[PDB]
């Protein structure tokens, strides 16, 4: 049965995912990713008048240049989308996007707006992240400022829990190898929306793949890789973190009612929602407190989910917070079944949605019921959802 | 082939794609004029009419894409009726219009230059494709117009509003990069991969992967703007614009005008709209000859070249004296690629040069308009000293030492011993004689005579003084720099006050007798800026100041006191012995632009008569006296031809453009009725006395022209 | 009685409105500034454990340099606010604090959490608002650029509903008036959190009122300004425009239940949140659409309001929003009777919470019922929110 | 960190750490302990290889920066012989710390990559928000390019950038010492000629010395004084 205002997502529809050092989209602005990505995907579905959009959240972190002054409406604009409606950027660093599907979602459910459009942008290549930085050195009186190398904290949490170079690395080629695998048997054909581009020869064409993804990527490779954020005696290498990525991630949302009037089939349910708070030198262990939270407010165990979408964003932090979660020998079965943000990259203010977007995917693909996104917080935050296919 | 013409041929190529080549056989360039737009409809018809075609795409066999159009034959078809104008232009953009309408992908693979209807032939095609070594732009606004070939309609439509008034009233030209980032083209690529890109391309869009379709639509519909996003943008635009533009208002503050009308219309209704307004720049008889422009543009652009393959390499300059035009002077040099000297006597001098050169170069930094990288280039060109250690190099040197006739001689001869004998000199001066001067130097041959205005980067005319001793090679330098510096020149002979001021005094003699007459100045300058002035008699006095303007007034009584020499004293005089120097004072015929009561106390001795006067009088007392000098310096050489008799006037003076020029505007009241006109104004001087030669021209119905 | 899950305002703290202009702000970053003012506030409130704290939401603008990476966290982990609780900064130009607001009023409403902090920052002084632009050329394609300029909206706005040159200087002076008086009065002694400052000779000090405020302007004064934003034919002069200030607000937010749980007597309860859209050309315009949105949402006519608190952008719109919503013949009865954004600056992603708080102080002080917060928001945007004094 | 760029026998560094790690959960009173145990150990194990001797050569140094400080000639006026790599740095330099400099040269190709990479470093900065458009353009100001000595009457110190050639250098530094005042200092930039020897071709070694660089200019912070056997302290201290 339904519920009036249950949040239901409709669709879901990401950009093409391409490197940033020169990639793809290096001479495409991050509003006009964006624009272009919430315009062609409510064409997809012509049964949701544009105009009833209360509201677009949008995801972005380094909210500067391109990215800066509300990007959520400046992308809003150049949409089909009429004037008469607002729009938002959240920013919660890593799950940026994900907490944006979470005021949406409270909103229909309050009775304010019935029709969102959510998602997140983020442009490390026009943007790049050490861009514009200015260490307050008065954190240092109340956390270590090396918190604030993700890095870092990932190398602690990983010496904490025990991951091995060989067990990172094992991971990464994990990941390469289930997103090469889901892009060549067309596991994203439904969520990949086309997109132009440029080629390394400046030549224009449309992109439908991840540049990201490295499939030759094999345990001899990776293990030729030295310390990225450790020199003397480290194991997270650039092969096993999150790779920079220019990209952006659509999801038009809106509540059961409005959806059940309008006779389109919801592609999940949202049950829980749930954020939550760690050490900043441990960061990545996020996942777990808010895992932990949704599924207490969703009525269910950790046993009861049948596929989980954990932003890999090291695997030094990624295999911690499964091990923790009690789910690691179930991995292979039902975590990341089309690769993570190693292969798929990373981009901060959207990665939130993408990753709760491929979630989805998965369960429709394989019949899921129960589905968990979760991904771990800059300067210790975590953020977990808890989908259902009906 | 499917189409082999003289200046197009469409040929035919793999997988029914068809190449439209723009190859002028015989010429060096391609442009559309007669011949070139006639076979361009009989290339569309061809390639319509087979329908085996699978895509076009548009190329050149030259350097160049295809450049301006050569107006020339164009000419003979904007003197007729806004109706045979209109949709005159109409049916020639009823080929572009149709190449739009092709049922097929077409694409522009731009190799180089593509100006002007060059452009316009491109924003027809659905895909643009561009080598980084290329330019586009419409510097139509330079000629008076706006673009007549759909310019006005695509690319409004194509990179917005905004971006569209920028390139169109600029008709600045624009690199790979720019033309990229606005949208403008749709790929940038090195010229070698040129034809791939646009091969690959068109394929991409045969197969359906590009919808080609989709991408032509927004330049057939109405704009995406709301009615207010329009408001904005069109008024703030207009606004912009208009206190920039002025009075005489070409292109610039009429092609927004067209973009604001033609705003909720789709192509062909817009196309209305353009066609209309550019009839509105370029009819006949009414008082409109944006002919005569042609007439004497025509005329320069090909007088000056001539001097530009003579004259001598200007790799190194330099200016003595820093600080006002010294440090302009420096800068327009270095703006323009080449590096320039700023020769001084005093530290404090050169302070104030590079001050002002930087407060210039970091004003377009502070706003868009110029690079960082770009005012490090700027600046490295203008090299300080106080010495003439370097002046070793230096091809063409210009001086600006204060104004004094004994001054600028030690000077200039000093300069002579330091560079070498090749070496041009020019000076800056304004109120003393180039043939006076030259009598210094040791070699007038290479001594002329280059007057800037203030502001040197303002203002576009550069007068070229040719001394009694002046070489022709001395003098073409001189012209030839001027034009490297983006500025246009004229050659006049030396004569007190030149060409432009000893013209533009008289015409405000006139204006000194209206004040006299109890005419409000106000309404004076209202009626000469509806008549097409920049600035009104009133207002122009006050940006160059009452002390310079009484200044110049002795220098010209003097020069020819048989005309220019009255004395009842004038509003001149009045404002001057009143402290109201002006707008550098704060206080002339304004206050600084505001208006107050307390200037009629000042002017009450001038007034001698409350004579009445009606606007169409007012017009008289002004051009008549203006037009009469210009007749009286071409009949005393100071000026060759009519036509540089007039171009000194609208780059100078700052004569209405779409009325030709002085002279022009005689005829256009015809030389037989304007003797007639001028003696009933004969009551008031020698300032309204018609020469002889004119009154013996004016019974044989002859004109200045044709 | 109230429902449970109720929105309720429990306290709200605003510093001292500081010039930008080498203010008293000049040395304090927007970090610590709103950590300090997030500690002192929940000091005044010993009885709310900051360890309940679900989330700190906040609100800023340009998030780079010292606003970057999601401030709201960097300025909660220098609070006594625990690592285990949640950030999140939110940015909607204008109206960022306000939306806060709006987000922890509806996590409370669906059980997302219980005790909240929000509140908003805006060091206009260190982030310039000019610095880090980049225009999307783009947008000239959808909307007028000149729309991007806040100042010709007003104009245009302003030109519409025919607003003179002396009917907006005499609003600038009625706003520094009305400020200077509730200062003097002490009717911001609440409100405003003594904060250490530095005076014009470098030297520390605590100030305790606003910088921003000149009880000298007079309409003489003002009149003898110049157009700011068309000096060819304008009337929008920087007297009657708001001022740029370096500024942050706080408030906590929590559920009735565990407010009547912790006896501690509600400063105001929210009963309605609107957003709305409007052309950007004139989003001074903003408010109207917000607002009714609100009133109807709250089951109110315009005429219920008791007090209102209409962010004062400039003249040119606050007077034109003021007569469509139909109480410009009620302006000095019930309309910013404690001055606005001319006298008391505005802080971008401040104002927010700041006009909703002081809104607050102004009903409880003059025995209102219902009170409306609302502001016009860049790019065409609106937010308005109604509280009640029970 | 520390222990990876200190190495084995760690002085102040690592221990300074351990020592406010230990006194972390402490007071003052029980943080003074630490710090006056952990003071302990170091005088009587690491440093007891003498602290004297690091102490007062840093003495002998603060008094001897301070005789140079002030029997130094001031530097309003500066110039740099020859453009391009080495001139475009010492002429960046000596223009972003306030010194206005001639860079002199003998061909025009030269100036022309000297400005340029001088330019290339302010924009560089500008074009990210490290410097103001503002100072690009003081800072530009005070490069002066030049292919003659007609300016170079009042510059107090003139350092030299030519090609690495004994011969060569002594011929240009000869050169500009009829240029300049009598009193200015000169200084060469080499780095694998010896400045006793370039000082030969000089008429007024006691004025010569040698200013050593090191590539990049702007990057690398240590600067060579090559005291040669004719070098008087003035020449040295300015
Ligand atoms: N923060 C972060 O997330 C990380 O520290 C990063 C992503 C910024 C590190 O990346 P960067 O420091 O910018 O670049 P980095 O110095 O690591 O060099 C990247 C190189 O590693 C290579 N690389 C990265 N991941 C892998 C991998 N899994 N397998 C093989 N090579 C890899 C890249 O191909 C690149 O080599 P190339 O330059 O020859 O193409
Ligand atoms: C929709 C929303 O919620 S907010 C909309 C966004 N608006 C804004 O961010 C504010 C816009 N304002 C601005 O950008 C700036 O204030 C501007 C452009 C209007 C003015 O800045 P500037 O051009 O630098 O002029 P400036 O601020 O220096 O002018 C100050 C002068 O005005 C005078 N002045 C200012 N206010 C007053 C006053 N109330 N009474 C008397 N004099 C005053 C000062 O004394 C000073 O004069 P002085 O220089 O002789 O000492
Ligand atoms: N009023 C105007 O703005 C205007 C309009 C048109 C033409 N001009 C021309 O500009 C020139 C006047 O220049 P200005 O306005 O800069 O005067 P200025 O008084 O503003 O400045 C004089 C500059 O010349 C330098 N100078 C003087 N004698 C020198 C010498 N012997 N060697 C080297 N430098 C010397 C001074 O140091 C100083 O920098 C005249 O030729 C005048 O006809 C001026
Ligand atoms: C260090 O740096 C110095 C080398 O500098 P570099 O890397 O720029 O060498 P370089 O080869 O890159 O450039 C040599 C520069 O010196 C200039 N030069 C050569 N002979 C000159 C002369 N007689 N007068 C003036 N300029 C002259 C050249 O024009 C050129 O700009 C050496 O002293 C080395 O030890
Ligand atoms: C290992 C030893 C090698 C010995 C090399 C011998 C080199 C000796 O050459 C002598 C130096 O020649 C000087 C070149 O002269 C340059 C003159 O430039 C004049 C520039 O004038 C500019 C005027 O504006």
């Amino acid at each position: 049965s339904l519920n009036p205002r249950d949040v239901v997502i409709v669709d879901f529809g990401r950009t093409p995912m391409g490197r940033s050092k020169g990639g793809m989209h290096r001479n495409t602005r991050a509003e006009d990713m964006s624009a272009h990505l919430i315009s062609k995907v409510l064409e997809r579905n012509s049964k949701v008048d544009p105009g009833e959009v209360e509201d677009v959240i949008w995801g972005c972190v380094n909210q500067t240049l391109e990215q800066g002054w509300n990007i959520a409406r400046m992308a809003s604009l150049m949409t089909q989308i009429p004037h008469t409606s607002a729009a938002q950027t959240v920013s919660r660093l890593c799950g940026s996007s994900m907490s944006a599907l979470h005021t949406a979602a409270q909103a229909i459910m309050t009775g304010n707006g019935d029709v969102f459009v959510v998602g997140g942008v983020e442009h490390m290549g026009h943007v790049s992240m050490m861009h514009g930085v200015d260490p307050n050195p008065h954190m240092s009186l109340y956390a270590a400022k090396a918190s604030g190398m993700m890095g870092l904290t990932a190398e602690m949490l990983g010496k904490m829990h025990g991951i091995s170079r060989e067990q990172q690395d094992a991971f990464a080629v994990r990941s390469h190898q289930l997103a090469h695998k889901a892009t060549v048997e067309g596991k994203f054909k439904d969520e990949i929306i086309p997109m132009q581009g440029y080629d390394e020869n400046g030549f224009l064409k449309i992109f439908d793949y991840d540049e990201t993804i490295r499939p030759d990527t094999t345990l001899e490779s990776l293990a030729a890789l030295k310390p990225a954020f450790n020199p003397k005696g480290g194991t997270v290498t650039a092969g096993t973190s999150s790779q920079i990525t220019d990209g952006a991630s659509c999801m038009i949302v809106m509540s059961a009612q409005r959806a059940k009037d309008l006779g389109l089939e919801p592609l999940a349910v949202i049950r829980s929602m749930a954020v939550a708070g760690v050490d900043p030198a441990i960061m990545g262990y996020g996942p777990v407190p808010a895992t932990q939270k949704a599924l207490k407010r969703a009525g269910l165990n950790m046993a009861d989910i049948d596929f989980i979408e954990l932003n890999e964003a090291f695997a030094a932090q990624a295999l911690p917070v499964l091990k923790d979660l009690k789910v690691l020998d179930k991995m292979n079965e039902k975590v990341n079944l089309h690769g993570g943000a190693i292969a798929l990259g990373h981009p901060f203010g959207c990665s939130g949605a993408r990753i709760s977007g491929t979630l989805l995917n998965v369960m429709k693909q394989n019949g899921g019921t129960f589905g968990l996104s979760t991904m771990c917080i800059g300067l210790g935050q975590g953020i977990a959802t808890v989908f259902e296919r009906v | 082939m499917i189409y082999e013409g003289k200046a197009i041929t469409v040929t035919a190529l793999e997988s029914g794609i068809v190449e439209l080549k723009f190859d002028l056989k015989g010429e060096s360039v391609n442009k559309f004029n007669r011949l070139t737009l006639n076979e361009l409809r009989q290339a569309v018809d061809a390639i319509k009419a087979d329908a085996s075609v699978k895509g076009v795409i548009v190329s050149s066999g030259k350097d160049v894409f295809i450049v301006g159009a050569d107006i020339t034959e164009f000419v003979e078809n904007f003197k007729l009726p806004d109706a045979e104008l209109i949709a005159g232009n109409l049916e020639a953009n009823k080929i572009f219009s149709d190449f739009e309408d092709l049922n097929v992908p077409t694409v522009a693979a731009i190799n180089g230059i593509a100006l002007g209807g060059g452009l316009e032939m491109c924003l027809a095609a659905d895909f643009r494709v561009m080598a980084d070594s290329a330019k586009i732009g419409l510097p139509e606004v330079k000629l008076g117009i706006y673009p007549g070939f759909g310019g006005t309609v695509r690319l409004p439509r194509l990179i917005g509003v905004d971006n569209a008034v920028e390139w169109i009233a600029s008709g600045k030209e624009n690199r790979a990069e720019d033309a990229l980032k606005v949208s403008a083209v749709d790929a940038v690529v090195t010229a070698d991969k040129l034809g791939a890109a646009a091969l690959d391309l068109i394929k991409r869009a045969i197969s359906g992967e590009l919808d080609y379709k989709a991408k032509r639509q927004p330049k057939l519909e109405k704009l995406k703007l709301n009615a207010i996003e329009q408001m904005m943008a069109f008024e703030t635009a207009k606004g912009f614009v208009a206190g920039q533009a002025g009075p005489n208002y070409p292109a610039p503050v009429e092609a927004i005008k067209t973009i604001q009308k033609a705003a909720n219309f789709g192509r062909d209704k817009a196309l209305e709209v353009e066609a209309a307004g550019f009839a509105k720049l370029a009819k006949t008889s009414a008082s409109n000859c944006l002919i005569g422009l042609f007439l004497n543009d025509q005329e320069l652009k090909k007088k000056a070249k001539v001097y530009d393959k003579i004259a001598k390499d200007v790799k190194q300059a330099a200016v003595l004296g820093a600080g006002i035009m010294g440090g302009g002077i420096a800068y327009q040099s270095a703006s323009k690629g080449t590096p320039i000297l700023m020769k001084d006597i005093n530290e404090h001098g050169i302070e104030q040069g590079l001050a002002e050169a930087a407060k210039l170069l970091v004003g377009r930094v502070d706003k868009g308009r110029m690079t960082p990288a770009k005012m490090a280039e700027v600046l490295n060109g203008i090299r300080p000293t106080l010495s003439y250690g370097d002046f070793g190099n230096v091809d063409l040197v210009v001086e600006a030492v204060v104004e004094n006739p004994k001054v600028k001689q030690a000077v200039l001869a000093e300069v002579e011993n330091h560079v070498r004998e090749d070496a041009i000199l020019a000076s800056n001066t304004s109120t003393i004689s180039i043939s006076l001067l030259a009598k210094a130097l040791k070699r007038p041959e290479n001594f002329v005579g280059m007057h800037f205005f203030n502001p040197v980067h303002m203002m576009p005319l550069v007068e070229v003084i040719r001394g009694e001793k002046s070489s022709d090679l001395a003098v073409a330098t001189t012209v030839a720099y001027a034009k490297k510096m983006g500025k246009n020149p004229i050659v006049v002979n030396d004569c007190p006050g030149f060409l432009v001021n000893r013209v533009l005094f008289p015409y405000f003699g006139g204006f000194a007798k209206l004040v006299s007459a109890g005419v409000d100045f106000v309404r004076i300058d209202k009626v000469m800026e509806k008549f097409g002035w920049p600035m009104g008699p009133a207002y122009l006095m006050d940006v160059v100041g009452i002390d310079t303007g009484h200044h110049g007034r002795d220098v010209m009584a003097e020069g020819f006191p048989d005309r220019m020499k009255d004395d009842r004293r004038s509003a001149i005089d009045a404002l001057y012995e009143a402290k109201r120097l002006g707008q550098k004072n704060g206080k002339g015929f304004y206050a600084y632009k505001l208006v107050d009561s307390s200037v009629l106390e000042v002017l009450k001795p001038i007034v001698y008569e409350q004579r009445d006067v009606t606007d169409e009088d007012i017009i008289n007392w002004m051009m008549i006296p203006l037009c009469l000098e210009t007749v009286r310096c071409l009949e005393d050489g100071i000026v060759e031809t009519a036509a540089e008799a007039d171009m000194g006037l609208v780059y100078g003076i700052g004569f209405p453009l779409f009325r030709g020029g002085a002279l022009r505007y005689i005829d256009s009241i015809g030389v037989a009725e304007f003797v007639a006109l001028a003696d009933q104004y004969a009551e008031l001087g020698a300032l309204y006395h018609p020469t002889a030669k004119l009154r013996e021209m004016a019974k044989n119905g002859q004109s200045f022209f044709g």
